[PDB]
């Protein structure tokens, strides 16, 4: 029994979910945005997971549990009802639906729906709705209320598609595995991180770029199924891959950024020096440790070319050790003639200006002076660029 | 990279929302009885009203807008504002994120109305007996302080059968347990947001009063009462997410849980403190080491000094927003402005500034100004004590002699994005300034205390 979590879209999601699960009109074709498959070392996780899913065909599974589930919080996402797909017809559809992005027709949904679980996941929500008015099929009563309350409590069911591309990034391979994993992934696997984070880790994951076959980009939830579920990156090795790497990542920043956080408050709550020599200690730190050059060379020695974590392209993370030359304060400040130093060749003299000019003797001591140009007066103590005692 | 600073940040209000209190210390029903009708504020009871303080402190422009994202993403809680630009600001940040809901201000909850904006707040005296700070004084005297308020929405939400709760409980005990009343909120969507989570995010919160985080301590604990909500039954406490810059947001809540020497301890902020030193604004060296120096309130050397010596009349300065230091001087320019205009040979004139319109986007009108019709605002000069909060790039202050302080220019020159559009008047620094050596102190004493934790 294959589980499938699967966070699906319609053309009202809401209305069409209670009109499926109550006898039927209101049906519209599901389509399966994202979804994830799991069965209950690192290296056995990657071939289970690569071996669950398939390089040329979908995911390898006589039996399939599929649980729906949409936006909101009980949790990013919330199980909405519950379908079985055993039979041969069903797994076809399945299949079908899951890798080419063909949409799941009403009867599929009615047929290979589970009553018992999909009901018990939501009579206590009927409960609540009587009580309040004081299975579901009693809702004609009362209809609109019963709306609000699934709107309510799935925040974020309906959506439209430029949503997802806007918040989801706008690559192939950002959109399909920062999605799947942090709406998915996340809560069933630590990571518990922001959408930035996840997106910025998808953003290192260069595994091989291939051109798909045709060249078609993402209107309305027409597209955006075969867009994603047909990727090269949805499936086999990278779909494998992409948690433990997110987990490594994870883990080395972590580890790097804690190495270096021990000495910043070491070495700052242990200074018996003057507040401004504390506050260039502060910001010279920040800056050894977070270089733009030395990020990006973390970034490049963090990254992997290969989904495989045999492989390992990954290089250790120099920035701790990088940093370790500068952080030697075992004891013109040190302070000073470093951060003047670091600026320096961050950022950008009198003398050389004055040069150039060849204003203390020449005919240009009067050519801003008594032109006042009407602004106030003390002239040729109200001093004198001007009117100082403006930028 | 903020996205590994901000971790140790969940833990922290994870830990600090998920701690329950004793059934002797909660607030009780009885507590908020006998006190709605009651008149005079000397009559107030001594009741503790337990709550918990999460800070997070810095400069415009130092992430600070990413911890709300990330606490409003993985986090439980009730997004809110101290004003509705400040709501509005966060919910186009966040909502460009993630998922968002219509951030409101803390005035549209804790039940506050129009009615109750006028108030004759402070007519009732205090006199401290105890010694010097305590949180039952402390309390007492917030509620003191801010007694009409209160009083009043004590009284709509008790006089306006609030069994939205408890009949959903009384099932649960004839079953279930603990599960039902957690769906209550989405049933009936009339319910404050504050009876939702413990956790209320403030943006800015250094704009807000001294007074008023007791009272909305107060009235969550009315809320959470009056409905009987799970997290009051399972004795959860308020943990409110303070995000503001005390050095330039202006008898205050953020200077009340700084330097207060006991609200320190009650609070704990040395484990319960973030101080956010970046700045995406200003990315120059030099301008960025003056304002390194007017918030920490390090000595004025002869080098940030100088930097600063490299407005009234709008003859010729098309495009550029006046930082006047009064209220009537604003006015002045207002009636300077509309018309000197009026003769130029994009403006031909025709509440909340002097009046005439300028067509500088104002553009056009037919009356619908291009609504709920012809009541704007006029951006084009703005005083110094509402420039904070704000985003401009063509400021042009106007400092005056006499009343000369440094906060003020400090939140009037970092207002801009680069120096390049910054104009002024006589200099800020040399001549006679007033400094305010508290905040920047304890901000330094902060910064060398190792449990708090900072992140660039
Ligand atoms: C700290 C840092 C880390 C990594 C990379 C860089 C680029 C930097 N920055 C930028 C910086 O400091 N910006 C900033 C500006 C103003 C304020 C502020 N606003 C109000 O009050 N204060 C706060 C932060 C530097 O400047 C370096 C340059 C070399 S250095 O001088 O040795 C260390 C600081």
């Amino acid at each position: 029994p294959v589980e499938v979590t699967a966070l699906y879209a319609t053309d009202c999601v809401i209305t069409s979910s209670i009109a499926l699960l109550t006898n039927s009109l209101g049906a519209e074709p599901v389509y399966i945005f994202s979804y994830d498959a799991y069965t209950h070392t690192e290296q056995d996780r990657f071939e289970e997971s690569r071996a669950l899913y398939q390089a040329s065909g979908g995911l390898n599974g006589d039996s399939f549990r599929v649980t729906f589930c949409l936006l909101g919080t009980e949790g990013r996402t919330r199980p909405m009802f519950v379908c079985r797909f055993e039979r041969a017809d069903d797994v076809a559809a399945l299949q079908d639906a899951l890798a080419h992005g063909t949409p799941l027709q009403p009867d599929h949904i009615a047929a290979t729906l589970d009553a018992e679980a999909t009901f018990a996941l939501h009579a206590n929500m009927i409960l609540a709705l009587t009580v309040a008015i004081n299975l579901t099929t009693l809702y004609v009563h009362h209809e609109v209320r019963v709306l609000a309350a699934y709107r309510r409590a799935y925040y974020g069911s309906a959506q439209s598609p430029f949503w997802f591309l806007s918040k989801f990034g706008p690559d192939e391979k950002s959109l399909v595995l920062t999605t799947r994993y942090y709406l998915l992934q996340a809560q069933r696997l630590t990571a518990t991180y922001d959408l930035q984070a996840i997106k910025d880790i998808c953003a290192t994951y260069a595994i091989p770029h291939a051109p798909r076959p045709d060249t078609v980009s993402a209107t309305s939830f027409a597209a955006i199924t075969r867009f994603c579920c047909t990727s090269q990156y949805a499936r086999g090795a990278a779909a494998a891959g992409f948690p433990l790497y997110v987990e490594r990542r994870i883990a080395a920043d972590v580890r790097e950024t804690s190495a270096l956080e021990k000495f910043i408050t070491h070495d700052r709550s242990c200074l018996r020096v003057s507040d401004r020599e504390f506050i260039t200690y502060i910001y010279l730190a920040h800056f050894e440790c977070f270089s733009p050059p030395r990020l990006a060379t973390h970034l490049r020695a963090v990254t992997t070319h290969d989904p495989n974590p045999a492989a390992s392209t990954e290089q250790p993370s120099p920035l701790g050790r990088e940093a370790v030359e500068q952080f030697f304060c075992h004891v013109v400040s040190f302070f000073e003639r470093k951060a003047s130093r670091n600026a320096l060749e961050h950022f950008g003299t009198l003398t050389e200006v004055l040069g150039r000019y060849n204003p203390d003797a020449g005919g240009t001591v009067e050519g801003f002076a008594s032109e006042l140009l009407g602004r106030i007066v003390a002239c040729i103590f109200v001093a004198l660029c001007v009117s100082l005692c403006i930028d | 990279t903020s996205m590994h600073g901000v971790q140790p940040i969940l833990k922290r209000i994870r830990e600090l929302s998920q701690q329950q209190l004793d059934g002797a210390q909660v607030p009780h029903l009885q507590w908020f009885r006998d006190v709605a009708a009651l008149e005079s504020p000397a009559g107030l009871p001594l009741r503790e009203f337990p709550f918990a303080v999460y800070l997070i402190t810095g400069n415009a422009g130092s992430g600070k807008s990413t911890c709300v994202q990330t606490i409003n993403e993985v986090l439980d809680c009730v997004v809110t504002g101290a004003t509705r630009i400040a709501a509005q600001n966060m919910y186009a940040k966040l909502s460009g994120a993630f998922l968002s809901r219509p951030i409101n201000t803390i005035f549209h909850e804790f039940g506050f109305r129009g009615n109750h904006v006028q108030a004759q707040l402070g007519q009732y005296p205090y006199t401290l007996t105890s010694n010097p700070a305590s949180l039952e004084d402390l309390q007492r005297r917030d509620l003191t302080y801010y007694w009409e308020v209160i009083l009043d929405l004590t009284k709509r939400a008790l006089a306006a059968l609030r069994n939205e709760f408890r009949a959903l409980a009384a099932l649960e005990r004839t079953l279930a347990e603990g599960a039902l009343t957690r769906l209550a909120p989405a049933t009936h969507g009339a319910l404050p947001a504050f009876t939702r989570s413990n956790v209320i995010v403030i943006d800015e919160a250094g704009l807000l009063g001294r007074h008023l985080l007791t009272a909305v301590v107060y009235c969550w604990w009315m809320i959470n009462a009056l409905y009987h909500t799970p997290q009051y039954a399972a004795r959860l406490r308020p943990v409110l997410v303070c995000v503001g810059s005390p050095t330039q947001t202006a008898e205050n809540v953020l200077t009340y849980l700084i330097c207060n020497r006991t609200l320190r301890e009650y609070a704990r902020l040395s484990y319960s403190w973030a101080i956010f030193i970046n700045n995406k604004r200003c990315v120059e060296h030099e301008f960025g080491n003056l304002m390194k120096v007017l918030e920490y309130g390090l000595p004025i050397t002869e080098e940030h000094m100088q930097f600063v010596d490299r407005i009234t009349n709008p003859a010729n300065l098309p495009g550029w927003t006046r930082l006047f230091s009064s209220h009537k001087e604003v006015s002045a320019y207002m009636a300077k402005l509309h018309a000197y205009l009026k003769v130029t040979r994009v403006v031909f004139t025709l509440q909340d500034q002097d009046a005439t319109y300028v067509l500088n986007t104002l553009m056009g009108y037919t009356p619908y100004v291009v609504v709920v019709n012809y009541g704007i605002s006029s951006k084009l000069a703005m005083t110094i004590t509402r420039s904070q909060g704000l985003s401009l790039d063509k400021v042009a202050i106007c400092f005056t002699p006499g009343n000369l302080r440094l906060n003020s220019a400090y939140v009037a020159m970092s207002r801009t994005t680069s120096s390049e559009f910054l104009r002024m008047n006589l200099n800020p620094l040399r001549e006679r300034h007033e400094r305010d050596d508290v905040i920047s102190e304890h901000i330094l004493s902060a910064l060398r205390d190792p449990n708090v934790v900072i992140v660039y």
